[PDB]
């Protein structure tokens, strides 16, 4: 039972940059090592089969090396696609084991979200349901805050969020908070607003609609 | 071709037997090993064990010694990983794999998502999200719809049957008291809509349901 | 049927080294030192560690063209190594698969000994044509020899 140790836990570099990942085993494994590239929402993909060997496909930007106990994957000039979780595996001894993985994260120019608020769809209402969603798309950094105001007063209840993963085309993020409540409670109020306090302006981006002005 | 076909999801009551099927094709089944690796949400991979069909020789990672049980059915050329007495520690995705000339893990099955729960499988309700009437022009326009109250994971959504891939953002679901709910948005030239038509195709294999909502300008 | 057929032999090379040599790296050393026996060896599946499936090719003329074995287990510290012939060659009809086990023990005088099993899984119960048990002995015989020589002539090799 061997142990493949990957470090660091994560890396952040800019597109064009050069990077090198490390995998260190608790013993000699000779050359029975290989690398996987697992993008968000995808089964792992065989990157480097055997150290320093690009599997079918893999662009020459990828290379690696080692033997005995220390190995490394290196990308000459990282792309926005190469954003992924990179893995290690050995088949020297059974049980085959893997590295903990080391997440590659791209750094880019800051950008402010692109907010959009949406009032419960008619349909949802016909069932006594009421959800107001709001998308803050394509920002950077990942850190951003959302506040909801039902007629100028705060609202912490019934709101739920979730971010995507730095995407592969522009390395930006996106988040979606959605306010959900009772049809009745929905109508007991007028203006619904969405508060986006990022880090690209001390003056927050706001979007809202007026249930009445419908 | 050379493929490893496996169900997308499996829901099972804790302490129920779970069978993971993996059907080969494109190669001589009995000439190659099948390596099963398990992976939990945002976690490292875990070699489960392997099994060479033909003589059904097998090697198990210790951790699963007595939990799991690999086997194969040469006739229908497919392999099965069986889990016994499931528990939340078992909910995860399981890939069956096949190597190739000079390596292992060259080919991967789709991966099956096992969910161990008492919760009952329920289809999603998809509500379209168009910009309000009380909305103003921009250079671009963003729509999107939301999938609510379904179980279990996962659900796949596409716009205009996949034609629209650029500018779509589908968000990771959230579990609300035994019911997931997620949302996906799009964005296009203000020109293109609603002059042209846009529609999200949401699919929840789990409940054998597929829904299409045409996003149409909300009128009052 | 399942008929075993052990064997033994000695060598000057200390177990340790001979193991690395003859077994571990042997499958690429053979076409080098024993060209008339083994033409070439290739990893049909796997990277050469446990489980690896090899297609061993023979020089045109010999009885068989190729044969596929399968590394089954490899104890490094004890120099025990098991594998199985599973396709082409002796395999077919009468024979299903041949399991093999090679263990190398270091004798006090520095040299070593190679024990060698050969369970021939036969169909139902047909017999093991003494033919095979014969070749298997000579095949592996020459090889151990071809390596002993080489190993000797290149004293700085394999450690």
């Amino acid at each position: 039972n061997i142990v493949l140790t990957q470090s660091p836990k994560s890396m952040s570099v800019s597109v064009g940059e050069r990077v090198t990942l490390s995998c260190k085993a608790s013993e000699n494994v000779d050359t029975y090592v290989f690398w996987f590239q697992q993008k968000p929402d995808q089964s792992p993909k065989l990157l480097l089969y055997g150290p320093s060997n690009r599997y079918t496909g893999v662009p020459d930007r990828f290379t690696g090396s080692g033997s005995t106990t220390d190995f490394t994957l290196t990308i000459s000039s990282v792309q926005a696609e190469d954003l992924a979780d990179y893995h290690c595996g050995q088949s020297y001894s059974y049980p085959y084991t893997f590295g903990g993985g080391t997440k590659l994260e791209i750094k880019r120019a800051d950008a402010a979200p692109t907010v959009s608020i949406f009032p419960p769809s008619s349909e949802q209402l016909t069932s006594g349901g009421a959800s107001v969603v709001c998308f803050l798309n394509n920002f950077y950094p990942k850190d951003i805050n959302v506040k909801w105001k039902i007629d100028g007063s705060e609202r912490q209840n019934g709101v739920l969020n979730s971010w995507t993963d730095q995407d592969s085309k522009d390395s930006t993020y996106s988040m979606s908070s959605t306010l959900t409540l009772t049809k009745d409670e929905y109508e007991r109020h007028n203006s619904y607003t969405c508060e986006a306090t990022h880090k690209t302006s001390t003056s927050p981006i706001v979007k809202s609609f007026n249930r009445n002005e419908c | 071709q050379v493929q490893l076909q496996q169900p997308g999801t499996e829901l099972v009551r804790p302490g129920a037997s779970v069978i993971l099927s993996c059907k080969a094709s494109g190669y001589t089944f009995t000439s190659y090993w099948i390596n099963w690796v398990k992976q939990r949400p945002g976690q490292g991979l875990e070699w489960v064990g392997n099994i060479f069909p033909s003589d059904s020789y097998t090697n198990y990672n210790q951790k699963f010694k007595d939990k799991a049980t690999l086997t194969v059915d040469k006739s229908s050329s497919t392999a099965y990983m069986q889990v016994n007495s499931p528990t939340s520690e078992d909910s995860a995705v399981y890939y069956c794999t096949r190597g190739a000339r000079d390596t292992w893990f060259a080919y991967w099955g789709q991966g099956t998502l096992v969910t161990v729960s008492v919760a009952k499988t329920t289809p999603p309700s998809v509500f379209p999200l168009a910009p309000g009437s009380a909305a103003q022009t921009n250079s671009m326009v963003t729509l999107g719809c939301l999938v609510k109250g379904y179980f279990p994971e996962p659900v796949t959504v596409t716009w205009n049957s996949g034609s629209l891939s650029s500018g779509v953002h589908t968000f990771p679901a959230v579990l609300q008291s035994d019911l997931y709910t997620l949302s996906s948005s799009v964005t296009v030239p203000s020109s293109t809509w609603p002059s042209e038509t846009v529609t999200c195709n949401v699919a929840h294999p789990a409940s054998s349901t597929k829904v299409d909502k045409k996003i149409v300008p909300r009128d009052c | 049927g399942v008929f075993n057929y052990e064997t033994e032999t000695t060598s000057v090379i200390p177990a340790a080294r001979l193991f690395k040599a003859f077994i571990l790296d042997g499958d690429n050393l053979f076409p080098k030192v024993a060209p008339q026996a083994i033409s070439s060896v290739e990893n049909i599946e796997g990277n050469g560690g446990p489980g690896t499936i090899k297609k061993i090719s023979f020089p045109e003329g010999l009885p068989f063209k190729y044969v596929k074995d399968r590394v089954d287990e490899v104890d490094h510290t004890n120099f025990k190594y098991n594998y199985s012939v599973i396709e082409g060659g002796p395999i077919g009809d009468t024979l299903e698969k041949i399991s093999n086990e090679i263990k190398i023990v270091a004798t006090p005088d520095g040299g070593s000994i190679l024990k060698i099993s050969n369970k021939y899984h036969t169909k139902g119960d047909h017999e093991v044509k003494a033919e095979q048990v014969k070749a298997s002995k000579e095949m592996g015989e020459t090889l151990l020899r071809a390596v002993e020589s080489y190993l000797l002539a290149h004293s700085d090799a394999y450690n």
